[PDB]
């Protein structure tokens, strides 16, 4: 009613000569507002994403948007409206969120990690994610940990770099399940009207932004890895 | 609190259980067909049937049975309703009384126990000597048929068997034995037993009968030849004595279960069986005369005899007629030949019996834009699925159009003499004349006689001598084979005009001032008998054919000018037989004179909408009290015709009646006509015997059907009709239907009957199959009776199936609305489908899809796949609300023709129910109840309100007015729940308080708006409802004024009509779940309240006791305006 949607637009930095410390600030409302779709509608609606896509990258108030974009894919389908846009509006996304899981801000790893877990549903999330280095950021993150590099393992013992670095790993595994998840179900499209063609098979596909993950390891992401023993 | 009236629209009319017998008199055989409560008392002629007395029971009968006990020429009726509550009737007969008294009665239930999973079973002993029940699930009661029995004695002997699937008493083998159909742990047999009366306790049965087979249904014994067992299963027919034994297994009985039997011949020669399918057989049995005594059996045989309706009575009356009686749709009475056919069936199709079978949806539609409704209810099963269209009234719609208003009346002119052929008419003004044809539905003006082209006519009939009567200007003539000259012009010696005349076919009466004439119609020649004068002047006359077919009345009507008069003449002679002058400014247009099949009635249409009851003996001159009913404002006319037999009588009034019968009772029944003033018998070349109806507008030439108050018509599609929605601006209905196929082998499928589902003007098939990664549909080994949906659009007036689309492969449609999403001006419609498959628990698959019709073709515009049944939906302020699987889906129609869900709610079970009335919405739940759920458009979800929270089983529920909610409950009960009031706290504002219970004992599917009387723009508001037995009743909200005004009167009624079986009221109506039985409370019960118009004013007088009326004010009750209030009330239905 009273135009918190419009104020919240106003407190973030447009061509702006304020602090960090307040905008940093202000994202954090920002994130608790848009739990609410109603809300985060009319955000995406007014185009506030591209509003929020002008940070410059080296900042403290970059975890802030690390929040807001996780809490924006996280329970509404406004990232179904992020899809359709002027063309490099994604191709601003993919290339935000791949750089701050990079640099590897404290918890800056722990939101971006989390974002690719939802949006890896999305075809067009995935077809820029190969795109750009993709796992070779991603593997590297692996590969980069302490925990693991086991002629490094018993140098730092404090509970600041374990407990965070064995949450670090937890969420890339989970990271690569959801890539893997959504790949199985992208090369069985590509087995299914390949192989069949016509024979059990409707040739259909105007390519849409389709959630086609099939969302259920107890049983069908089970079940796409018996059937793939027909393949190739 | 919440207060509501409940009365029946439509009688019960789906049968259960039809016995044969002799139960009204000693030497004539009848029919007791059962219903639900109803207890119709038919008989067996050489025409086809009869009825007698038809009487209304408390409780469903379950059980009954005609019994003969040894010492009565006649018999005796045992009849066990649903809330357990037996009886034994007795028909007696005296005159014009004929009563049902009850010579034994008295609950029997068991305080503990589980019911039945088979129902309730009852079967009379043969030798008449003890009644067995089948009751509570590990007892036989016994009741000991004797004298002794001032109320039922009980016994209760233990089945030591628990499973017992159907039992029979063998016939007579010297001691009454019992039969059993057992369903061991570990198989299944048949075991024998023998019962003691004596001693209270099973003694040794002869039978043994180790293993039967695995599905055995019934149990058929064979009587006193050759006495015996028959155990109908699914696949074969066994037979027991305890020694021999056959066993069949045709190839006609392997595709459809035996679920009825009777015993054509008395010496169980012949045995009928029907299935599930429709198919009637023949169990023959060859009877074998093996030695000099010796009685047994030798051959089995099973004869096809042809397809009738689903029966589940069955009855072979006399002279190879059977009777069918289906729950499904359309009992019907057929007959068994003796050759074949040309498809070799026996079975001759004779008159049926409509059916409202069980109605799964309905809507309240207006299709001619008038205050009145029709009804268009789905009915019927598998293959008895039809739309049923109800109406009230009289539908007179096949009618000419003419353009004269304001006529006076139209008067035939032949010459033809033996034949109504070439009948010329009278055009009759005031001050003016002409002379008019007929070509059907046009009309013609021409010049023909020459006599009465000059001056006005007002009364021209058809003599029976084969001439007609002129009435020019003050005198009388004969017609000849069309002259132009008189016949016998008898002049009036008084110079005078003829105020009112009127003529028949045999006399003429005449009325100039007072001075009342009549004529002797002699063959060309009129000869003057009699005379006479009144006390005033006449204000019209009215002549009948009362007998004889001559045109000879012995009885006249007169009224005259400002003043009631009732006097009574015998008006050849004019002798006096009664003088009676009521008084008042009022005038009559004078008095109907026809009797209705029992007494002679005079009808007096008073001037400016009254009417009176005036009853009349023709030889005596004895008058009864008199009765106003309500007509309007202006001045009406009672008449009576020949529609095509039977003698009809209509009103012609500002509220336009048919008197003449309402289900063989003088009850008014309106027509489809705004105001109608006179009549006028033509003869149409495209109407038969049809009368024109002259008016202040145009001239109708209509006929009149079968005069009842509920007229149905029946719209076959010989598949079961699931839902029923409409389109405004479309004219097209939409049906939702359910087709059985059986699987082919190389094919696809097939059908199994050219239904109404393949036969359309178009057809077409879903496609994007958009549930293809799924494995779950397996391949099946036979074709196991698949079942194939599709959306029927049909036609609006001619009602032929437009288009049909069918689904994807098992898939169900649950759900159907059609209306606006968004601000897109087009109007759609939604179906809520569901993906099925047997072997498995709740489906979580299905789609919701929204379809349009533009010009004649079905077109998917959207669709989405939604994890989940779709049960229910409603349209939501612009929004389509969905109920998918205890989760209620609210959605939102983009622009790009797709959904966004708003927000969802999953405190639910299993959401199967919604109902909305501006931003709040009602669910039903599975098991719970009642639910309130807020919509806060600020808030952009859901809120809990309230909610119920005693576990009813919720079977269809209606919000009535914003405050009270009514629900229907699989114990067969009705309820109205209440937002509360006092919210002292958040804990006493979240909890439903039950305001009213009530037992109306039958399944309730549908609930709907709208009435179907005219709006004449009492109650308020009106819900009907419809069920599983045809039962359509209407449920409304009372002031609290009357609702005290009429509780009072329920209470003073239970206590003078005294209902068959001697069951209290409050007995019967009181909520009865499995756990609770509270007395009922809230709810007016109006059929009792109705039935106070049938009762005699001796017993009428002690219903008004020293009680109560309201006209803030106080008076103590009378008769005259109680009578009154019923009357207010059985207008509403």
């Amino acid at each position: 009613q009273l135009g918190s949607r419009e104020l919240m637009m106003f407190y973030i930095d447009l061509k702006q000569t304020n602090d960090v410390l307040l905008t940093f600030e202000a994202l954090k409302h920002l994130a608790s507002l848009l739990l609410h779709n109603k809300f985060a509608t009319e955000f995406v609606a007014h185009g506030g994403v591209q509003k929020l896509l002008e940070i410059p990258r080296p900042s403290m108030a970059a975890t802030g948007v690390s929040m807001c974009l996780y809490y924006l894919s996280y329970n509404q389908d406004a990232m179904e409206r992020v899809c359709m846009h002027p063309h490099n509006v994604l191709s601003d996304v993919v290339n935000y969120t791949l750089w701050l899981m990079e640099c590897s801000h404290a918890s800056g790893c722990c939101h971006a990690t989390m974002f690719f877990s939802i949006c890896f549903s999305f075809r067009a999330v995935l077809e820029l994610f190969d795109r750009y280095d993709g796992l070779r950021r991603l593997v590297n993150l692996i590969s980069t940990l302490e925990i693991l590099n086991l002629e490094d393992q018993g140098a730092l013992l404090s509970d600041d770099e374990i407990f965070a670095s064995r949450q670090t790993g937890k969420h890339t595994c989970m990271a690569l399940r959801k890539y893997f998840e959504a790949h199985l179900a992208i090369k069985l499209e590509q087995v299914k009207q390949s192989l069949q063609r016509t024979e059990g098979g409707i040739l259909v596909h105007p390519q849409p932004p389709y959630k086609a993950c099939s969302y259920t390891h107890e049983q069908i992401v089970e079940m796409m890895e018996f059937l793939i023993e027909y393949g190739p | 609190m919440s207060y509501n009236y409940v009365v029946t629209a439509q009688k019960p009319t789906a049968v259960n259980g039809c016995v044969t017998g002799h139960f009204t008199s000693a030497e004539d055989l009848n029919l007791l067909i059962a219903k639900n409560t109803r207890l119709e008392i038919y008989v067996v002629t050489a025409e086809g049937l009869r009825p007698v007395k038809e009487v209304g029971m408390y409780g469903k009968i379950a059980v009954m049975e005609l019994f003969r006990p040894k010492g009565e020429s006649k018999d005796l009726l045992f009849i066990l309703t649903a809330k357990y509550n037996a009886c034994i009737l007795e028909y007696k007969q005296s005159g014009e009384s004929i009563d049902i008294i009850t010579r034994a009665h008295g609950n029997v239930q068991d305080r503990i126990g589980r019911p039945s999973e088979t129902g309730i079973i009852g079967i009379i002993d043969p030798e008449c000597r003890m009644i067995g029940l089948r009751l509570y699930d590990g007892l036989f009661k016994v009741i000991p048929l004797d004298r002794d029995n001032k109320e039922l004695k009980a016994f209760n002997i233990r089945l030591e068997e628990l499973h017992v699937i159907d039992v029979k008493f063998l016939y007579g083998c010297q001691a009454p034995t019992i039969c059993f159909v057992y369903q061991d742990p570990q198989g299944r047999h048949v075991k024998t037993y023998e019962v003691s009366l004596r001693e209270k306790e099973f003694n040794k049965g002869p039978w043994k009968q180790e293993n039967v087979e695995a599905e055995a249904s019934m149990v058929i014994a064979v009587p006193e030849p050759f006495g015996g067992a028959i155990i109908i299963g699914q696949e074969s027919i066994t037979y027991h004595n305890g020694d021999k034994y056959l066993a069949i297994a045709p190839p006609i009985i392997k595709q459809s279960t035996i679920v009825c039997h009777n015993r054509v011949d008395p010496n169980g020669s012949r045995y009928l069986l029907g299935d599930m399918e429709g198919r009637l057989f023949m169990l023959l049995l060859e009877k074998e005369e093996q030695m000099d005594g010796t009685v047994t059996l030798k051959d089995l045989r099973v004869e096809l005899l042809g397809e009738t309706s689903i029966a589940e009575c069955l009855t072979y009356l006399d002279n190879g007629v059977v009777f069918v009686g289906s729950r499904l749709g359309d009992s019907q009475l057929v007959k068994l030949n003796v050759d074949s056919n040309e498809q070799g069936s026996y079975v001759v199709a004779m008159e049926t019996f409509t059916n409202l079978g069980p109605i799964v949806d309905m809507c309240v539609v207006d299709l001619e834009r008038q205050g009145q409704g029709q009804l268009v209810t789905c009915s019927g099963a598998f293959k008895e699925g039809s739309l049923r269209i109800i109406r009230n009234g009289i539908g007179i719609h096949e009618h000419a159009s003419i353009d004269l208003p304001g006529i006076k009346g139209l008067w035939p002119l032949r010459s033809d003499p033996n034949r109504e052929t070439d009948d010329t008419l009278v055009l009759s003004f005031v001050g003016q004349t002409r002379v008019l044809m007929l070509n059907g539905e046009e009309v013609e003006e021409t010049e023909l006689m020459g006599f009465v082209d000059d001056q006005q006519t007002f009364f021209c009939g058809n003599v029976a001598h084969q001439q007609l009567i002129q009435i020019t200007s003050a005198s009388v003539r004969l017609v000849s084979q069309e002259p132009k000259a008189l016949v016998s012009e008898w002049k009036e010696p008084q110079a005078k005009n003829i105020s009112v005349a009127s003529c028949n076919s045999s006399q003429v009466v005449v009325a100039v001032g007072r001075a009342l004439y009549y004529l002797q119609i002699h063959p060309q020649e009129l000869r003057q008998i009699s005379h006479t004068e009144m006390e005033h002047e006449v204000a019209c006359l009215d002549i009948t054919p009362l007998g004889d077919s001559n045109g000879l009345s012995p009885l006249c009507a007169i009224g005259l000018w400002t003043d009631i008069s009732a006097r009574i003449l015998k008006l050849p002679s004019f002798e006096l037989l009664h003088k009676e002058m009521l008084g008042g400014e009022i005038i009559p247009r004078s008095i109907l004179m026809t009797t209705f099949e029992s007494s002679h009635y005079l009808l007096c249409a008073l001037g400016d909408g009254a009417l009176f009851y005036f009853g009349l003996n023709i030889e005596t001159g004895l008058l009864s009290d008199r009765k106003k009913v309500t007509l309007g404002t202006q001045p009406t006319v009672l008449r009576t015709f020949r529609s095509l037999s039977t003698t009809n009588v209509f009103a012609c009034s500002d509220r336009p009646t048919v008197i003449y019968s309402s289900n063989h009772k003088l009850v008014f029944s309106n027509v489809n006509l705004k105001e109608v003033n006179y009549m006028c018998p033509l003869n149409s070349d495209g109407y038969p015997d049809s009368l024109a109806l002259a008016n202040n507008s145009t001239l109708t030439i209509g006929t009149i059907d079968e005069i009842q108050k509920l007229h149905i018509r029946t719209v076959p599609l010989y598949e079961s009709p699931r839902k029923i929605c409409y389109q405004e601006v479309s004219q097209c209905f939409g049906v939702l239907s359910s087709r059985i196929e059986v699987q082919d082998t190389s094919g696809g499928t097939t059908a199994l009957r050219p239904s109404a589902s393949t036969q359309a003007l178009s057809s077409s098939v879903s496609s994007s199959k958009l549930f293809s990664s799924s494995t779950a549909p397996h391949e099946t080994s036979f074709g196991e009776e698949v079942e194939v949906h599709n959306l029927l659009i049909i036609d609006q007036h001619t009602f032929e199936v437009l288009h049909a689309h069918q689904f994807l492969q098992n898939e169900y449609a649950l759900s159907l609305v059609s209306c606006k999403l968004g601000k897109d001006p087009n109007t759609y419609f939604i179906v809520g489908t569901a993906m099925v498959y047997p072997e498995e628990a709740e489906p979580k698959q299905g789609r919701i899809v929204v379809f349009q019709y533009s010009d004649g073709k079905l077109q998917t515009v959207a669709e989405k796949e939604v994890k989940g049944a779709v049960y229910s939906m409603v349209e939501f302020n612009g929004k389509l609300l969905a109920s998918i699987n205890s989760t209620v889906r609210l959605y939102e129609w983009t622009t790009e023709k797709e959904l966004r869900t708003e927000c969802n709610h999953y405190n639910n079970i299993m959401a199967l129910y919604l109902k909305t009335k501006g931003d709040f919405i009602l669910v039903g739940d599975l098991m719970r109840s009642v639910l309130l759920l807020a919509y806060k458009p600020m808030e952009g979800n859901f809120e809990e309100i309230a909610r119920d929270f005693n576990p009813n089983w919720m079977s269809a529920v209606e919000i009535l007015d914003d405050d009270n909610f009514l629900g229907a409950e699989n114990a067969f009960n009705l309820f109205v729940c209440q937002k509360d009031s006092a919210a002292t706290t958040d804990e006493e504002r979240q909890h439903l308080q039950e305001v009213g219970l009530f037992h109306l004992g039958e399944f309730v599917n549908v609930f709907c708006h709208g009435s179907l009387v005219m709006q004449n723009l009492p109650t308020q508001g009106s819900v009907l409802f419809g069920t599983v037995n045809g039962m359509i009743g209407l449920v409304t909200s009372l002031s609290e004024s009357w609702y005290n005004l009429l509780l009072d009167m329920q209470n003073r009624l239970n206590k003078v009509i005294k209902s068959v079986g001697k069951i209290e009221h409050s007995f019967w109506r009181s909520f009865h779940t499995e756990r609770k039985t509270e007395p009922a409370t809230g709810f007016i019960d109006g059929d009792l309240i109705e039935s106070f118009l049938d009762i005699s004013r001796p017993k009428m007088q002690e219903v008004v006791a020293n009680l109560q009326y309201d006209d803030g004010m106080k008076r103590e009750a009378t008769a005259d305006d109680l009578i009154k209030v019923v009357e207010e009330l059985t207008r509403i239905h």
